[PDB]
DNA sequence: AGGTAGTCACAGCTGATTGCGCTG
DNA sequence: AGCGCAATCAGCTGTGACTACCT
């Protein structure tokens, strides 16, 4: 059992290449409130980012 | 890679005790170590 | 009392004043001694204080001392009384006793020689001279179970009654609670009972005036009592122990942690005590030297304790170990005595004088405390900072460097808690880096490295990279054996790494710089043994720790018997040199790669 | 255009503060835009929190004498 | 019995109080006490000494490249030569030493037996990149060293020091007749090893009466050295010992005067580039040859040329300063005031002179008696 | 909302098995 | 292919801190 479980983890710890998730924000289109402001809302986590464009 | 030494040797020399001293600095043996005396 | 800024203040409890800086001490009420190093009188009042008060910090200029009851009961141990102690007190005081310290030492010093425990014929008599206390410690109905057969009394003469001998632990225990404490006096002047034997020590091997001073105070009167004496690992701790069984001049028993101690033991017993191979015997289960019928016995703890079947043979020597009495049980590495297997190794076995010795008697879970009774009280305290300025002990600059935290490392440090967290701040680039150039360093300028590094998992991607021998700690016997002895007598290797091997007292060589990474959590005897593999700016000892880890803390608190004992721990931020030259993980794609093999671990 | 509080810190604090927006330790995802290895863009209305949190992680691995 | 199984020591017991608050007095005591940790002599040794002519004998073997001694023992060893000659060139004023290089059963006479430090030094840089290659021969250095020394004067003391590394030698005849001569000759032969005892290094220095020691690391031959670097005792009086030797003055040219006459140096002469021709420097008393270092022997006239105040830094031996005699200060019905210092007189003890009957303070008296060697009274 | 017994890592010891070497 | 020394595994224990469950 020592043996066969010495090895057995090689190929398993082989397997997984990338832990870190990737968290990029993939905005969607803009929604335009008053005084010009603009929101962008993120179709991943949620996010929200409010702006004022020139 | 030439670059990806140069971005590693900035991360790794000045990440927090750095940025902060080398600015007193600029604005400004025995008990020193051996290899702070060469 | 008063806490106007937070401090407790005492100006109005001691406002005698008749010399203004005449006496270089102060007092305080509860208890404490203040000492002022800078005076013309510092040997005398070091003499004075040592004697009846155990130190809590030695710095360099004022040094601090408290009273306890162990610490007079130790004091009138010796031939010092109640009058001589109090007004050598008030001799220096500067600032005038409170009348609280004086009803304390009273208290404490009044009830010491009223119980006496005697150990005869195999037989433990608790005598006192006082009968009264005896009918005052009948009542309690803890001491009972000792007695057998109904203690129908002992008329001797002096009332004495025998005790239980496997339950002695928990009557010396109660004592204390009692404010009766016991005392353990042996007179080998006059026994005509013990075979006293024909040891002596050679008149070659010379003490430092320092061990003069534990010898004295383990023999105040011409007699011996148990107590422990606290000598750095450098100093002279094994040849105190020799001289005291020389003195004792009865049959010895010397217990140590480690298989390989009792081999140490004998070979200080053969330097330095003139005894014959037929008597000196070793006692650990590997080559039997016919213990039967020794003078000195050498062995070992977690075989005297054990729980389970024992072998025929030493289960006939254990036998024949436990039917005699025993002059000065010598006790090394006294700090893991209160263990819950190694404190019933000293009631499995009968001995007059049990002498601790250790360099490190700090230790967790507050069990030192129990070892006031368990063997006595703390006898003498070696002064580093004064031991390394006579130049006998090795002026060793300790250096604390941080290492600050990759931020490929830091995310995954931050992101995990359940345990995993060990090995991210262990495995740092930084401080791989750091421990390179330090090792190349000192290789340079041809010096001997010890590199402890506990969590062998990563001292093993740690000494490979490098390509330097060390020790994985369950390797073997030789190969330990042969790397220790090849690593002093020859110039192309002079580099090792030690896993939680060296954190007890070996024969390991002499060494000048030593840079622990990963130690254990807050083990100030870690690191204070550690410190002690050192000492023997002569040399200087590195410690790494990252950045904004729990190692910060670790090292914080684990420092803090080293600063009390006198060593200060200069903060390394930058290394000089550090891009002079080339080291390992240069780049990032490395680096990244590492936490692929640290994450890789994944023990569940 | 964006209004907030730039922050300039070592790039450990910097991973920190990544960290801290996506395991919403703050409750919400304030942590807007990242523009260099060092620096990054907060909203101002909470820059409190951000510096109770730092605080608590500065002195958490201290182990104070006192 | 045992010392540490009597009675404890108790140091405290010495202080005392009869007013209440005499410690004063008692701290008072213990720092006048403190002073005087001296026996009033710097050296406290041998006072005095004789002109030695020293040969250094240097391994030149292939056991030299050993790494005992970081990086090699060839390295050390000049290195801590260099200091030995600085040391003993300080310590002694009109020696001399030679260096012998053995290598190849050969002995090689590296440099001529002269008092000129520098050069010495110098040969021995050069000598630091030589090559280490075939076996010493003690015999070819021992007989050079005796024809050399052969023809000294007899009130020197002939020494010869071997640094011997290797240890095999190749001797071409036999070597205790050789250690036989030298005993004849009165040449003192001292040995200092580097690997482990060798029997003939044992035999010559026990015979000819010097010191064979073998080195443990490079504290301890630094220690070796210097304990040669010291003199040896010297007879009362021999015989007429004298030499003659000048006292060349640093006479420089200036062109304010019109005597400034720039001349070349004799040392520099012998150098591949341009000789110093300086305005001026060291002008023989007998030749009026110029010459830049001392002390030098002339080399024209053969004159010693040496530094009056080198000679004379040894004169406070011939002549130690007498302790003065300890008086309290209330015995003394005399002047309060120090005679060196004129500090008024508050301790308790007040050392007087014994020529001049004056007064000095403890200060005073540790100077006078450790550095200035003379008393200001006695000097009037 | 707070505290103590499992539990893991790393080391030690002793008590047996058990596996390779064993002559000019 | 019988002995015997030596390498090896099991069981217990010390040190230190981390962590799940409930009155
Ligand atoms: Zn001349
Ligand atoms: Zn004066
Ligand atoms: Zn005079």
């Amino acid at each position: 059992d020592k043996k066969v479980k010495e090895l057995r983890r090689a190929v398993r710890s082989s397997v997984w290449k990338r832990e870190t998730i990737v968290h990029q924000h993939e905005y969607g289109p803009e929604e335009n409130l008053e005084d010009d402001m603009y929101r962008k809302t993120c179709t991943m986590c949620g996010h929200e980012l409010t702006y004022e464009k020139m | 890679g030439t670059s990806s030494q140069a971005e590693a040797a900035r991360i790794l020399a000045a990440s927090w005790p750095q940025n902060r001293e080398d600015e007193e600095k600029q604005k400004l043996a025995s008990h020193l170590f051996p290899f702070e005396k060469l | 009392k008063v806490d106007e800024y937070g401090a407790k203040d005492y100006r109005l409890q001691m406002p005698l004043k008749d010399d203004h800086t005449s006496r270089p001490l102060w007092v305080a009420p509860d208890g404490h001694i203040f000492l002022e190093a800078f005076s013309p009188v510092y040997k005398y009042a070091q003499d004075f204080l040592v004697a009846i008060a155990e130190p809590v910090c030695r710095p360099t200029h004022v040094h601090e001392y408290k009273l306890t009851a162990y610490s007079l009961y130790a004091a009138v141990s010796v031939g010092l009384q109640t009058s001589d102690i109090t007004e050598y007190l008030r001799k220096l005081s500067k600032t005038g006793v409170p009348d609280g310290i004086m009803q304390f030492i009273k208290l404490c010093t009044v009830s010491y020689g009223k119980v006496k425990l005697v150990l005869k014929h195999n037989r433990y008599f608790v005598e006192s001279c006082h009968p009264d206390v005896i009918q005052h410690l009948l009542q309690d109905p803890v001491i009972r179970e000792c007695r057998l057969r109904n203690s129908e009394g002992e008329a001797t003469e002096t009332v004495s009654f025998e005790v239980k001998q496997e339950m002695i632990e928990e009557l010396q225990k109660r004592c204390i609670h009692l404010e009766y404490p016991l005392l353990a006096e042996y007179d080998f002047r006059n026994d005509s009972v013990n075979p006293d034997i024909n040891i002596d020590l050679k008149p070659t091997a010379v003490l430092r005036p320092y061990q003069e001073k534990s010898l004295r105070k383990m023999f105040g009167n011409g007699r011996a009592r148990s107590g422990v004496i606290v000598l750095p690992c450098g100093a002279g701790k094994s040849l105190v122990g020799v001289t005291a069984a020389c003195t004792v001049r009865k049959r010895c028993l010397v217990l140590g942690n480690s298989a390989v101690s009792v081999e140490q033991w004998k070979a200080q017993f053969k330097m330095w005590s003139t005894i014959d191979d037929s008597q000196i015997c070793r006692f650990t289960s590997d080559a039997k030297d016919k213990p039967i019928g020794c003078s000195v016995a050498i062995s070992t703890y977690s075989m005297l304790g054990h729980t389970t079947k024992r072998s025929w043979e030493a289960e006939r020597v254990m036998e024949w170990l436990k039917t005699q009495e025993w002059g000065l049980m010598i006790l090394d590495e006294v700090h893991t005595i209160p263990a819950k297997m190694f404190r019933r190794v000293l009631t499995i076995v009968q001995a007059h004088c049990k002498l601790g010795l250790t360099a490190t008697l700090v230790r967790e879970d507050d069990k030192i405390v129990d070892l006031n009774f368990l063997i006595g009280p703390k006898l003498y305290e070696a002064n580093w900072m004064e031991l390394q300025n006579n130049g006998y002990i090795a002026k060793v600059q300790c250096a604390e460097v941080w290492c600050p935290m990759s931020p490929e490392f830091y995310r995954e440090y931050v992101a995990i808690k359940t345990k995993k967290r060990i090995l991210l701040y262990t495995m740092n680039p930084n401080k791989f880096r750091a421990c390179q150039f330090l090792i190349k360093f000192h290789e340079r300028r041809n010096d001997k490295i010890i590199v402890f590094a506990d969590n062998v998992f990563a001292l093993k991607e740690y000494a490979i990279r490098l390509n330097k021998p060390y020790i994985y700690g369950p390797t073997s016997q030789g190969e330990r054996m042969q790397i220790l002895q090849n690593f002093k007598h020859n110039p192309k290797i002079n580099t090792i790494f030690i896993s939680k091997v060296g954190d007890t007292s070996f024969d390991l060589p002499e060494a000048n710089v030593l840079i622990q990474i990963s130690s254990h959590g807050g083990s100030r005897r870690q690191e204070a043994q550690r410190l002690g593999r050192v000492l023997r700016y002569n040399a200087f000892f590195y410690s790494l720790v990252s950045q904004d880890t729990q190692e910060m803390a670790y090292s914080t608190k684990r420092q803090r018997f080293l600063v009390d004992q006198g060593y200060s721990f200069k903060v390394i931020t930058k290394l000089a040199g550090m891009e002079e030259e080339d080291l390992a993980f240069s780049t990032k794609e490395e680096q990244q790669q590492l936490l692929q093999k640290v994450l890789a671990a994944t023990d569940l | 255009v964006l209004k907030g509080v730039l922050i300039e810190c070592d790039p450990a604090m910097k991973q920190f503060l990544l960290y801290l927006d996506e395991s919403n330790a703050l409750g919400k995802k304030f942590i807007i835009q990242d523009i260099d290895d060092t620096h990054v863009f907060v909203i101002a209305e909470l820059v409190n929190v951000l510096q109770e949190r730092v605080g608590e992680l500065m002195d958490q691995n201290a182990f104070s004498l006192t | 019995t045992k010392r540490w199984e009597g009675g404890y020591e108790r140091t405290w017991e010495i202080l005392k109080e009869d007013e209440s608050g005499s410690l004063k007095a008692t701290i008072e005591d213990i720092l006048f006490k403190a002073k005087r940790k001296r026996v009033f002599e710097h050296h406290g040794q041998v006072r005095l000494g004789m002109m030695r002519h020293l040969y250094v004998v240097v391994d030149g073997s292939r056991t030299m490249e050993d790494q005992d001694l970081k990086p090699n023992r060839l390295t050390c060893t000049l290195k801590l030569l260099e200091y030995f000659v600085e040391e003993y060139f300080d310590q002694n004023p009109i020696s001399q030493i030679g260096i012998i290089v053995t290598k190849s059963k050969r002995a090689e006479k590296l440099t001529e037996l002269s008092g000129n430090p520098r050069k010495h030094i110098t040969s021995l840089k050069k000598a630091v990149d030589m090559t280490c290659h075939g076996e010493p021969s003690l015999y070819n250095s021992l007989s050079i060293a005796m024809q050399t020394l052969k023809h000294m004067p007899g009130h020197t003391s002939r020494e010869v020091l071997i640094i011997f590394s290797s240890l095999t030698t190749c001797d071409p005849s036999n070597i205790y007749d050789l250690i036989k001569t030298l005993k004849a000759a009165k040449i003192r032969v001292s040995v200092i090893g580097l690997s482990a005892e060798v029997r003939v290094c044992t035999v010559l220095a026990r015979e000819t009466g010097g010191t064979y020691h073998v080195i443990l690391d490079e504290s301890h031959y630094k220690e070796l050295l210097t304990h040669h670097v010291s003199p040896p005792p010297a007879s009362s009086s021999s015989e007429c010992s004298l030499i003659r030797m000048g006292f060349p003055q640093h006479t420089i040219a200036s062109l304010s005067d019109q005597d400034a006459k720039p001349s070349f140096s004799m040392a520099h002469l012998d150098g591949n580039t341009e000789p110093g021709l300086t305005l001026g420097g060291y002008f023989c008393p007998q030749c009026r040859a110029k010459y830049c270092e001392l002390p030098v022997e002339c080399k024209i006239c053969g004159l010693t040329l040496v530094s009056a105040p080198h000679l004379a830094r040894s004169y406070h031996h011939l002549f130690p300063l007498d302790a003065f005699q300890e008086i309290p200060l209330e015995e003394y019905n005399g002047e309060r005031f120090c005679y060196g210092c004129q500090g008024e007189l508050k301790d308790q003890h007040v050392y007087v002179c014994a020529v001049c009957q004056n007064v000095f303070c403890v200060d005073c008296d540790v100077f006078v008696h450790d550095s200035l060697h003379c008393c200001p009274g006695c000097i009037h």
